[PDB]
């Protein structure tokens, strides 16, 4: 009956409720450090000169 | 009876909500307002690729940043050269109701599928000079909504019968089935290390799946309607979604929360496509009011607008080195922006 | 994949013949075709060209007004018509496949040839070696030179390497200088810059004995080098 | 020669500032809402052929009868090849919308597979390259330096561009009538009664503007002339300013496409 | 010119691909594209059989004209996610069985599905051919069961010819798009080729009346 799908959904939420989490301050400060370390390598953020841009004509 | 389910479900929903709310120290808008603004971004149309005769539903860049592939509602699949605007191949299809395409990572195969419930594989490197079929993969009971390769022998699909799947191309049989959504599944996106993938469906919920263990691991809620597009951050530890709610959102895999929302009052139509840039600073969202916007991903301001089509923009993709941006639309034109 | 061709024979000077080849499966209607030629105990030489769709047709300045080429496309057959033969036309004749798009590999299948014995501004390639002796197991280097730079403004260098075992047809090895063909062992390699190019072999086996040729494909009248022979 | 009147030549100035300044102010607003589909080029090449031909004509006709001016065989005919090629480029454009609206009923299955932009953008480039090859063409009674054997050549061509307009709207009003019987009687008197009140208004404005002034021109070839015919050709030539204002009342305003596009601006 | 000998042959290839991609595009400006709907009764079985896993396509010819017909009943998923693929078909074919007025649960269900497709935002200018099946079995049940089981507000006779004429007024009163689109009812005379010639007339009516809007004449 529906007693099988009742016990199946409880076992899913049991596995998910005990996973470990960190503070949201450290998870937000790590997203800035990737964008600052790669700002030189992004061509859409700082436009390159027309010599090495291969879509000039 | 079934009433003994009710205390188990209600306590675990209350336990997860108390666990997420405890670790919310400060928002992303609070720590980032000391950073400098992006300024103003103005981009222009460098190429215009013509030759389709109907609406365009899918597009995918190759991995050498020069070739791409596209599919329309005519029975055609065309491989382009983006520097010289030349055509390399043109492939006739068996069914005309096409909604997906994907390019192989080795540049060796290409895949396609739609309302005929089948994903088909094509071979570009034969000994006779023709593109042929190699496999046809059957077993879904609903329209295919997306497809992505892992290598030359494994492919992950997605259909509208609430079910994702992992295949083997050499034998033909599916080896893992991913169940747990209650609505039709619309999109997926792999990870950079190629071990996990996210998926978004009509439940207004998105799930994180494990490829090798074959089970769900986390679930994210917060939208108010169907999710049409999803994309993975280049670090590997965030993603962004796109809905008919007219709102993009940014989620986290290590804090299990929402970080920021990208909304504005003058937008009332829904998002079709979502992609990031190379440094992960820009967020490009194709909309339904005929244009595309550009968002600063760290401060939720908008930076630019890309307007070139009479009709709905249905697909977009940013290249692997970071030069160009492609878009496709229902007025049958591809445009490369730079 | 096959190209099978026939004709030839003994011709009094001033006569006429035609030559013909056949294709098998092969998707014949997407490949441009050539006719390449070699004399007895001499090097290779290029003759004619007919494109896909029978559009662009080119010739050599030696055969401009005597030879004409045509394609019979639904029957999978290629033609070459001869008029007013001379003594310089005693040679072999080879039908050669090619495809031109981004990433392809031209000049990759030769036919088996057909004998013909009659009765009795250009880029110049050169290579000086002739019948060098090589002990097996050791590395060899073969080089040819050009009178003009083959590097183009788009980045490509158009030099192609061939191999011809005795009694066989030629075979593609290096189709553009840093790229090797399919079916070829990984011990072969090739490098060079500007107007100086060289081939290299890592570990010589018993089957690499034969002649070698280098060809340019930058400006159109195609020129082969002379014959460099390996012997044991 | 230039004889009309000393007092009755003082109201055409009060008439041609209000029958020519509307057809400049109307054929410009039509081009301010054009959006474009490949059968709106043929409306374009009569919306601009009645803008050039209704300032050059208004300035030249006010130059000659009222306050006077003289010229010679090069200053004058520079303006007589510049009112001819702007009226035979306004009859060639009425002839193209009646060769287009005839392949929309005679072969309805095959109509979007014939009238395409490769055969409809070059198509008005051979009416502006034959209308300016028959108005420079004089290299060499009422018109000064034009021989009598040339007006029998302009009329002999402009007539048969008015006998495929009183024929290509009497095969729409017949084929779309016998069709309206078959699909009401069995099929499920409403169709050819909404095509018989915007197809009669066209042929009652085209026969009372190219019918008086192409009739007085026959009086010069076919015999003699008199005085009071010269004093009335100056008002009968003001019919050409009438068939320039009403054409954006009959063609461009009589649609729902150009009246849906009118609302959101 | 500044092109190599390879790069000059990679544009002759791309111009022979467009010359076949165009020649398969006026080849499909000849054919008529029809969608089919209705609830999953046996009414679809008669219509497909008489005109000679996700999408099923049927093609047939009648007086030198080519039709293609698309059955989309085998999907059983969310309809609002693939129904914009059919924007641009010529006419929609609907199917209703007359005799199911008492099994009043079924007849209201067909009125719910007719009302949703007639007023979509994707089908503002599409004609609806409407078939009505089981006319022979309908006069048998009406002699035993009155029409007031299905429609309580029926003040009519409950004879045969006055009841079947009350069904056509109910489907055609649901149209809120009176100034753009039209419905052509025809009772399914299942004996002859009259089924396909009504439908031959219904598409010549809509092609002619579409060309008289492209030239701006209406
Ligand atoms: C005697 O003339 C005139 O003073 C004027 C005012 N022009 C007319 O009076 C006039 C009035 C009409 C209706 N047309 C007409 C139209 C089409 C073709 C021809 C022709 F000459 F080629 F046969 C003539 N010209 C002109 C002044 C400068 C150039 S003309």
């Amino acid at each position: 009956a529906s007693i099988a799908q009742a016990r199946k959904l409880v076992e899913q939420l049991k596995m998910e409720a005990n996973i470990d989490r960190i503070k949201v301050s450290k998870a937000a400060a790590d997203l800035m450090a990737y964008c600052e370390a790669h700002a030189k390598e992004d061509p859409l953020l700082t436009p390159v000169p027309a010599s090495e841009n291969p879509f000039r004509e | 009876e079934l009433d003994q389910l009710r205390q188990e479900a209600e306590q675990l929903k209350n336990q997860i909500r108390d666990a997420r709310k405890a670790c919310a120290d400060a928002t992303l808008s609070q720590i980032t307002n000391n950073i400098d603004p992006v300024g103003r971004i103005q981009m222009r149309t460098r190429r215009t690729l013509r030759g389709h005769l109907a609406k365009i539903y899918a597009m995918h860049w190759g991995t050498d940043s020069r070739l791409l592939v596209s599919a329309s509602q005519d029975g055609k699949l065309i491989i382009w050269d983006s520097y010289t605007t030349n055509k390399v191949h043109a492939i006739p299809l068996r069914s005309s109701w096409v909604m997906t395409c994907a390019y192989a990572p080795s540049g060796n195969y290409v895949a396609c599928g739609g309302l005929d419930n089948i994903c088909s594989i094509y071979n570009l490197k034969t000994r006779e000079g023709n593109v042929r079929v190699s496999r046809e993969l059957a077993g879904h009971t609903g329209y295919l909504s997306c497809c992505r390769f892992l290598d030359d022998n494994q492919i992950v699909t997605s259909s509208g019968d609430t079910t994702c799947a992992l295949w083997d191309i050499e034998t033909g049989q599916q080896t893992t089935t991913f169940t747990g959504h209650t609505g039709d599944v619309m999109s997926l996106s792999l990870a950079p290390d190629t071990r996990l993938f996210v998926s978004g469906a009509c439940d207004a919920s998105a799930k994180l799946w494990d490829v090798r263990e074959g089970m769900c691991r986390q679930t994210f809620t917060g939208h108010e309607s169907d999710i049409n597009a999803i994309c993975f951050f280049p670090n590997g530890n965030a993603f962004a979604t796109g809905s008919d709610d007219a709102t993009c959102r940014l989620f986290d895999l290590r804090a299990d929360q929402e970080l920021m929302t990208y909304s504005h009052d003058n937008i009332i139509c829904g998002i079709t496509s979502v992609s990031f840039s190379k440094s992960g600073r820009l967020l490009l969202a194709g909309y339904d009011d005929f244009n595309c916007n550009v968002w600063d991903a760290l401060k939720a301001d908008r930076a630019g607008v890309l307007a070139g089509h009479d009709n709905r923009v249905s697909c977009l993709g940013v290249t692997d080195d970071g030069m160009a941006v492609a878009t496709g639309s229902w007025d049958s034109f591809l445009k490369i922006w730079n | 994949v096959q190209l099978v061709e026939s004709g030839g024979g003994l011709v009094q000077p001033g006569g006429s013949r035609k030559l013909s080849c056949s294709a098998s499966g092969f998707a014949f209607s997407s490949f441009g075709m050539h006719w390449v030629r070699q004399a007895p105990e001499k090097g290779l030489e290029w003759v004619a060209y007919i494109s896909s769709g029978s559009g662009t047709i080119y010739y050599a300045d030696t055969v401009k007004g005597r030879f004409t080429i045509s394609r019979d496309d639904p029957k999978n057959t290629l033609f070459l018509q001869m008029t007013s033969l001379r003594s310089e036309d005693t040679a072999m004749y080879y039908c050669v496949r090619s495809i031109y798009y981004y990433g392809s590999s031209p000049f990759d299948f030769w036919g088996q040839g057909t004998t013909l014995t009659v009765s009795s501004s250009d880029i110049v390639m050169t290579q000086a070696t002739s019948s060098v002796p090589v002990t097996p197991g050791e590395s060899v280097s073969i080089s040819c030179r050009s009178s003009k730079s083959l590097l183009h403004s788009n980045g490509n260098t158009y030099l192609y390497w061939f191999l011809q075992r005795p009694g066989q047809s030629p075979q593609l090895l290096i189709y553009r200088m840093s790229n090797l063909a399919s079916g070829v062992p990984d011990r072969f390699s090739g490098s060079g810059s500007g107007t100086a190019f060289t081939l290299t072999i890592s570990r010589l086996e018993a089957e690499d004995v034969g002649v070698y040729y280098c060809m340019q494909h930058l400006e159109y009248p195609l020129t082969f080098g002379a014959g460099t022979k390996l012997e044991l | 020669f230039m004889v009309l009147n000393p007092s009755q030549q003082l109201a055409i100035a009060v008439l041609s500032l209000t029958l020519g300044t509307f057809t400049v102010l109307e054929n410009l607003l039509v081009l301010c809402v054009i959006r474009c589909r490949p059968s709106y080029h043929f409306i374009g090449s009569l919306a601009v052929a009645d803008l050039l031909g209704s300032v050059i004509f208004v300035y030249s006709f006010i130059d000659f009868h009222v306050f006077h001016r003289k010229d010679s065989r090069n200053v004058f005919l520079f303006k007589l090849g510049g009112v001819t090629a702007s009226f035979t480029a306004s009859v060639g454009s009425l002839f193209l919308t009646a060769i287009d609206r005839y392949i929309s009923i005679h072969r309805p299955l095959a109509y979007k597979r014939i009238v395409t932009r490769p055969k409809a953008v070059v198509a008005f480039c051979l009416m502006w390259t034959i209308a300016i090859v028959i108005a420079v063409l004089p290299l060499l009674d009422i018109f000064p330096h034009i021989d009598e054997t040339y007006l029998m050549f302009w009329i002999g061509v402009t007539s048969v561009l008015l006998l495929f307009i009183v024929y290509a709207y009497m095969y729409i009003l017949w084929k779309a009538h016998s069709h309206a019987v078959r699909m009401i009687q069995r099929g499920t008197a409403r169709m050819d009664i909404r095509l018989a009140k915007t197809l009669v208004l066209i042929l009652v404005v085209l026969i009372i503007c190219w019918g008086p002034l192409l009739a007085i021109m026959v009086y010069d070839v076919f015999g003699k002339m008199n005085k009071l015919i010269k004093t009335v050709f100056a008002f009968c030539s003001m019919l050409c300013l009438l068939n320039s204002t009403v054409n954006p009342i009959i063609y461009a305003l009589r649609s729902k496409d150009l009246r849906h596009a009118f609302r959101s601006m | 010119c500044t092109l190599s000998a390879e790069d000059k042959a990679a544009v002759e290839r791309s111009k022979m691909i467009d010359r076949n991609l165009r020649e398969d595009g006026e080849k499909a400006a000849r054919e008529v594209k029809l969608l089919l709907l209705g609830a999953g009764e046996s009414g679809k079985s008669t219509i497909v059989k008489q005109m000679k896993t996700g999408i099923v396509e049927t093609h047939f010819t009648f007086k030198d004209l080519h039709f293609k017909m698309f059955d989309v009943g085998g999907q059983r998923s969310e309809r609002k996610k693939w129904i914009h693929c059919f924007e641009g078909v010529t006419a929609i074919i609907f199917c209703v069985a007359l005799s199911d007025y008492d099994l009043m649960n079924r007849m209201h269900e067909s009125m719910k599905l007719f009302d949703s497709i007639c007023n979509n935002k994707w089908f503002t200018d599409t004609s609806i051919i409407l078939f009505l099946n089981k006319k022979d079995l309908f006069e048998e049940k009406i002699k035993k069961s009155p029409l007031t089981i299905c429609y309580p507000e029926y003040a009519g006779s409950n004879t045969y010819e006055e009841a079947a004429a009350y069904i056509q007024c109910q489907f055609e009163d649901l149209n809120k798009r009176k100034d753009t689109k039209e419905i052509y009812t025809h009772f399914t005379c299942a004996t002859d080729t009259k089924n396909v010639q009504f439908v031959f007339d219904a598409v010549t009516d809509v092609i002619i009346k579409n060309n008289l809007k492209d030239c701006g004449l209406f």
